[PDB]
């Protein structure tokens, strides 16, 4: 056995990591990647001397001797800002993503935060958009759960090449009927002074997934004049105040929470009036 | 569409150097491994040096170590070969050739067109054309055979048709031969019906580019 | 430097037959290993890499297996477009090296050669050398022993050969064998004779200077 160490780079731009090796005391090295099972080619023994450029994915790499030290490679991703168009409906589920060049192959992986699912694209390239898409038929339950996933998105365009597979990104996403899931609870409707009320809620379940909940929006309705105002509220934020009410008129209060692809459902009506 | 496009090729003599060139066209030439591969005339082929997508790694064969450098330079999405000392045994048609990765790894993918490089002392020479003539009183039956032994130039290649390309039903063009003066040699025969030697003029063209010659020998029985 | 060593070298073979090239290391490779296939006068096409994985665009009756230092080609229907020449080549690690190539060429029935022998021309008497040419025409197999004779002394060391490749409309062979003489030597003897032997055949074809 050599005293040799591994290091690696931090995932680049790129998508990629260069996985290199010194030598501080014949062997080659076995390289496993575990990120998305459902490929067909995993292993590759490689010469310790070239230093292959891994993805953010994680791996097992080992140098074994022929006449056996193990590193377990930690996953380092690259995370999205802008959450993904996924849609899960009655028929199914869809994807959209941002490509890359063309005749690309993806492997998309997701597990539930806190049954690890993979899938695997045929070659495709980018749409007029920009984007690269995937689809699953309702009997795959493809993020059917109203849960909280996390998702990882691979790309090779040689996948039979176990050295060539790059990161694309890494987000979370909440499944099932998210828009129904998401309505706040327990609103309440509070005298803050003699012509405006607070209204508080609880915290959307979305806002347990990180980047999902995009805002809230509260909407006042004026029961005499029908008239009606949508006040958006900072994600961070439960709580916003009413003004400009007038006595003796009825209002009505509901709060929704929308994520960046979907309007949620409104909570159940708040009635009062100006004491 | 992928190309690969070599230059520089030519006549260099012993001892002196030579530079050659590939431009790619058709990807991102700053993502993929270059490699150079040259094969001997009627040889297998010899893996010469490769380089890695930012140039940090290079390897070489045996043979050229020390006197060869690869380079690149992506800004221009050009492949470099830069060989020194060159010897006889560095003749060979030189073939540009892609990796599939960042690193030197896997195998070529695409090639190029490949360039002629010939060490030699020797001079650039156009070829003499002689006549190999048939007989006038045929003496293998029906069929008679003639050409034209096209010797002493330099470098390769000649080009040979006959009839400005309007014959070509039994002609053969055998490869050159690489004589002791350090020339080349090859002939061109034709076979065709004894009855038409009377009737019927053949004409071979040779063409040798390296030279700007041009040759049109008539053939004529004796 | 890792050596690679293809076996055969050569081999004749029909349209329809099981083709088996076979490629030995002389170390352990695991399965960084790819194939080619280069036609005359053309660079290679890689057909497969990863020892067994199939390059897209290649037809499935290619295919390739082994790992460590034994691997093998194999063509399981041959189709006229396969006729070419084979080259392994390892990428485990430096430097890069390939096998001796094996060509895989058309098989067919056996032909004699048309023999012709042609003195030198007048026009290259001048010059002060004499080359003396002899054709062999359209034979198959490429094996065939060529020896030169001046007034029956056998000739050597001052003669070259040729061979073209596999004609394209009967798949035979032609040589050419130069005999080069200096002017002095060639007007001081009188036959000139081109013997070429095949199987149980010997076939001599001559002239005689000045006839
Ligand atoms: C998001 O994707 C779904 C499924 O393809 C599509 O119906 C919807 O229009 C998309 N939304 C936007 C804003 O593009
Ligand atoms: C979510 O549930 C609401 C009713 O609670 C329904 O109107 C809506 O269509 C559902 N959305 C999906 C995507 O199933
Ligand atoms: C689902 O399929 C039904 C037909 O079975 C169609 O009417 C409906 O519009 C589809 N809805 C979605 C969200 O796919
Ligand atoms: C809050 O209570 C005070 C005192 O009862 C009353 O004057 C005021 O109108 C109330 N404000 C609202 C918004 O009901
Ligand atoms: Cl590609
Ligand atoms: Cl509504």
């Amino acid at each position: 056995q050599p005293q040799v160490r591994f290091s690696v780079e931090q995932l680049g731009q790129d998508g990629r990591r260069r996985l290199t090796l010194k030598e501080q005391p014949t062997y080659r090295l076995q390289l496993h990647m575990l990120s998305c099972p459902c490929k067909a080619k995993a292993t590759r023994t490689l010469h310790l001397g070239k230093m292959p450029y891994l993805s953010g994915a994680a791996y097992n790499v080992a140098v074994i001797s022929s006449n056996n030290q193990t590193w377990h490679i930690p996953a380092d991703t690259h995370t999205e800002p802008v959450a993904l168009n996924i849609s899960v409906g009655t028929n199914g589920t869809t994807m959209y993503w941002p490509a890359r060049a063309q005749s690309m192959t993806y492997c998309i992986e997701w597990q539930p935060v806190g049954l690890a699912t993979c899938s695997l694209t045929a070659p495709q390239d980018p749409d007029p958009a920009g984007m690269a898409t995937y689809s699953w038929s309702r009997e795959s339950g493809a993020m059917g759960q109203e849960k909280c996933y996390y998702i990882t998105i691979f790309a090779s365009a040689h996948p039979e090449k176990l050295t060539l597979w790059s990161t694309v990104l890494s987000t979370y996403h909440f499944g099932g009927n998210a828009s129904a899931a998401g309505t706040p609870h327990h609103v309440s409707v509070k005298n803050h002074s003699l012509d405006s009320v607070s209204v508080d809620w609880a915290p959307s379940l979305l806002s347990t997934c990180p980047g999902v909940l995009k805002e809230y929006v509260v909407r006042c309705r004026d029961e005499d004049s029908k008239q009606v105002s949508e006040h958006p509220v900072q994600p961070t934020e439960t709580q916003v105040t009413l003004s400009g009410l007038r006595a003796g008129v009825a209002y009505t209060v509901q709060v929704r929470a929308d994520t960046a692809w979907l309007r949620g459902v409104w909570s159940q009506p708040q009635r009062f009036s100006i004491e | 569409q992928v190309q690969l496009v070599e230059s520089g090729g030519g006549v260099v003599q012993p001892g002196r150097s030579l530079r050659l060139s590939c431009a790619a066209s058709g990807f991102t030439f700053t993502s993929y491994g270059m490699s150079w591969v040259r094969q001997a005339p009627g040889k297998g082929l010899e893996w010469v040096a490769g380089i890695s997508y930012d140039a940090s790694d290079t390897e070489y064969a045996d043979s050229v170590k020390g006197r060869f450098t690869i380079s690149r330079d992506n800004s221009k999405n050009t492949l470099y070969l830069q060989m020194n000392s060159l010897r006889a045994e560095d003749t060979a048609v030189y073939y540009c050739a892609r990796s599939p990765d960042y690193i030197i790894d896997y195998g070529f993918d695409y090639w190029g067109r490949g360039t002629l490089v010939t060490v030699s002392s020797a001079s650039t020479k156009g070829p003499s054309v002689f006549p190999l003539a048939p007989s006038s009183k045929s003496t293998s039956g029906g069929t008679a055979a003639l050409g034209c032994l096209v010797k002493d130039y330099f470098p390769e290649p000649v080009t040979v048709s006959w009839n400005s390309g309007a014959l070509t039903s039994g002609v053969h063009t055998f490869p050159a031969v690489l004589q002791s003066s350090g020339l080349y040699s090859l002939s061109s025969v034709v076979t065709v019906p004894s009855s038409s030697l009377g009737t019927q003029t053949y004409i071979c063209n040779v063409n040798h580019k390296p030279s700007n010659t041009k040759v049109d020998k008539r053939v004529e029985p004796k | 430097a890792i050596q690679m060593t293809q076996s055969p070298s050569s081999l004749s073979a029909s349209v329809g037959d099981r083709v088996t090239i076979t490629c030995r290391a002389s170390q352990g490779i695991s399965s960084d290993l790819a194939w080619y296939q280069q036609k005359p006068g053309k660079a290679p096409k890689l057909l497969i890499y990863d020892a067994s994985s199939l390059q897209s665009g290649v037809p499935s009756r290619f295919s390739g297996s082994g790992s460590g230092t034994d691997f093998t080609l194999t063509i399981s229907s041959l189709q006229p477009e396969d006729f070419a020449t084979y080259y392994c080549q390892q990428y485990w690690w430096y430097p890069f090296t390939f096998g001796q190539g094996t060509k895989v060429e058309i098989k067919r029935t056996v032909a004699a050669p048309s023999v012709f022998i042609f003195p030198p021309s007048d026009e290259q008497l001048k010059s002060g050398t004499a080359s003396v040419v002899c054709l062999l025409n359209n034979f198959y197999p490429r094996e065939a022993k060529v020896q030169w004779k001046v007034d029956n002394a056998l000739q050597s060391g001052n003669s070259q050969e040729s061979v073209t490749e596999q004609d394209s409309k009967d798949s035979t062979y032609s040589l050419s064998s130069t005999l080069t003489l200096s002017k002095a030597d060639y007007e001081k003897h009188k036959v000139y004779a081109c013997e070429v032997t095949q199987g149980t055949t010997s076939v001599t074809k001559s002239f005689n200077r000045g006839e």
